[PDB]
């Protein structure tokens, strides 16, 4: 019933340090007997949750000695030794002082890495989809650092203010890159009125924009 | 350890009941107390309530008005229903088990998780096109490729490539909704420019709502 608060949507940390991530809780969640009822849960990409702390001070099995609580009442940490690259996800706190358990709303651990550029490469669509009246281009950027990238869509040289939709991976575990895709979809007659398609990427990484295009 | 196996319909319609399966292996039900949560597409976590070793049920008072729990101990099974349904319900379900007692214990083991979407909508299959490597898509050594899964209704689908046999250098998106209410994502890979010559790259998807459930090889283009 308590209410759990994590004021944080993410917290970036460079691989090594310790990483601190907050959480607060509306009433004290320490009882009479001593024990605080304060859980820590981990969602890593693509899992189901997995408890890493229970009762603020007991490990979970399986669970490195890298991670601890620390603070009192209703104001804790949790505290990440030495950042490893696997760490990333979504951090949890919990707490089940009072039923019904009730979750801070989560803190996502990003890895700041060195800036990388994306690897953009463009798929025209395919001729079954074609056979079917649609046309899909698809540009991909592949292996970057940080999230933030703009991808426009150019047909013959003209700005498309629609018609197209981008999808971004989590954070990898292993190299702390993102992977992006932007879809642009169109009727295939809409698709045959132009030559050129062109997709025209903006990152950290790139000393100018780059386009990757094709001629229908 | 333990398995817990969410089971279920992933499409509800609105105004109907929600009722979903976990299926636990490892330990008894009968020892224990048996949960369920979810999370909404958001990420936002509510617990939902238990059903105790005896077969108690406590409630989280926020959804007691629309819950039932029920279990079948000769099946190690529990059940969640849910009424009269919206798409404010739409998330991604989990059993999980609480060990310990009233004094110490934690919610440990949680179930891989299912999805369920509330909508009229009629379930629609995937349309799935390869988008082929070429020059286009390589960089010196480096070649993209893969599947564009489009038009499925409604999540989750799965995808491999090579069933399970290719797995480095696997980008599978996240589903994004289109402007026509449907799904649409792209799988890729990269794989080494020179073997396009010998290597046969297929994507396997499935998605289990529509019965659709297609291997596409994927072909290298001029
Ligand atoms: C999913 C089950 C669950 O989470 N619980 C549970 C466990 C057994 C039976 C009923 C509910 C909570 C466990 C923690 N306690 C903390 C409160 C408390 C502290 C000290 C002494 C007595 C009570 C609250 C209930």
């Amino acid at each position: 019933d308590i209410v759990m608060t994590q004021a944080a949507f993410s917290n970036p940390v460079t691989l090594g340090i310790s990483a601190s991530i907050s959480c607060r809780s509306s009433k004290s969640l320490l009882h009479s007997n001593g024990i605080t009822y304060l859980y820590w849960y981990l969602q890593k990409p693509g899992q189901s949750p997995q408890l890493l702390i229970y009762q603020m001070s007991n490990l979970a099995s399986g669970v490195p000695d890298r991670f601890s609580s620390s603070g009192s009442g209703t104001d804790f940490t949790l505290r990440i030794s030495r950042v490893e690259a696997e760490d990333v996800g979504v951090y949890y706190c919990a707490q089940n002082l009072e039923l019904p358990w009730t979750f801070g709303g989560g803190t996502k651990l990003e890895i700041k890495r060195t800036v990388a550029a994306p690897s953009v490469f463009i798929f025209p669509p395919s001729d079954e989809q074609l056979k079917s009246g649609t046309a899909s281009v698809v540009c991909l950027l592949n292996n970057f650092y940080p999230r933030e990238a703009k991808v426009q869509w150019k047909v013959d040289n003209a700005l498309q203010s629609g018609n197209s939709q981008e999808s971004v991976t989590e954070q990898d575990s292993k190299d702390s890159t993102y992977s992006l895709s932007s879809t642009l979809t169109l009727s295939k007659a809409d698709y045959e009125k132009h030559k050129v398609y062109a997709c025209e990427v903006t990152h950290q990484g790139l000393s100018s924009p780059v386009t990757k295009s094709f001629n229908r | 350890e333990v398995q817990l196996q969410e089971s279920g319909p992933s499409l509800v319609k609105p105004s109907q009941t929600l009722s979903l399966t976990c299926s636990v292996t490892g330990d008894s039900i009968t020892s224990g107390y048996w949960n369920w949560i979810r999370k909404f597409p958001g990420n936002k976590l509510e617990y939902m309530g238990y059903i105790s070793y005896s077969g108690s049920t406590y409630y989280n008072p926020s959804l007691k008005s629309r819950i039932s729990i029920t279990r079948d101990t000769s099946k190690n099974q529990y059940s969640l229903h849910l009424n009269s349904v919206t798409a404010e319900d739409t998330a991604t379900f989990y059993c999980a088990r609480y060990y310990g007692d009233n004094y110490v214990g934690a919610m440990d083991y949680w179930g891989q998780g299912t999805s369920v979407t509330v909508s009229s909508a009629s379930t629609k299959g995937p349309s799935v096109f390869p988008l082929a490597p070429s020059s286009k898509s390589t960089s010196g050594g480096t070649a993209a490729l893969g599947c564009l899964v489009k038009d499925y209704f409604p999540e989750p689908v799965t995808v491999s490539w090579n069933s399970g046999a290719l797995t480095s250098g696997v980008h599978t998106f996240p589903a994004v909704l289109q402007s026509s209410g449907l799904y649409s994502l792209s799988s890729v890979v990269t794989v080494p420019s020179s073997s396009l010559g010998t290597q046969t790259y297929i994507c396997n998807v499935n998605h289990k709502p529509s019965n659709t459930k297609v291997d596409k090889r994927v072909e290298p283009k001029s």
